[PDB]
């Protein structure tokens, strides 16, 4: 049974907040397809080959 | 679950049921066929 992802309990309370101390800059990249193959077709020579 | 003074009783999950659902999405399944 496949496994959503692990476990993390946040230990929520009324007067606990988490500041973070550090960053760390990451890169990440995302491909989106733009343009297709622009194609044409010959009616006759297809439907009818020589 | 004391967040402040919202009641998240039909929002969270509830435990009372095999489907661990909240009271809400129950309603919702009961609806579409």
């Amino acid at each position: 049974t496949m496994s959503l992802g692990a476990e993390n309990s946040v230990a929520y309370s009324n007067n606990s907040i988490a500041i973070p101390t550090n960053f760390t800059i990451s890169v990440t990249t995302e491909i989106l397809p733009v343009s297709m193959t622009k194609t044409s077709v010959d009616c006759t020579m297809y439907i009818c080959g020589d | 679950k004391y967040f402040g003074g919202f009641n998240f009783s039909q929002i969270l999950p509830d435990p009372s049921k095999p489907s661990k659902r909240s009271p809400i999405e129950d309603l919702l399944f009961n609806k579409v066929t």
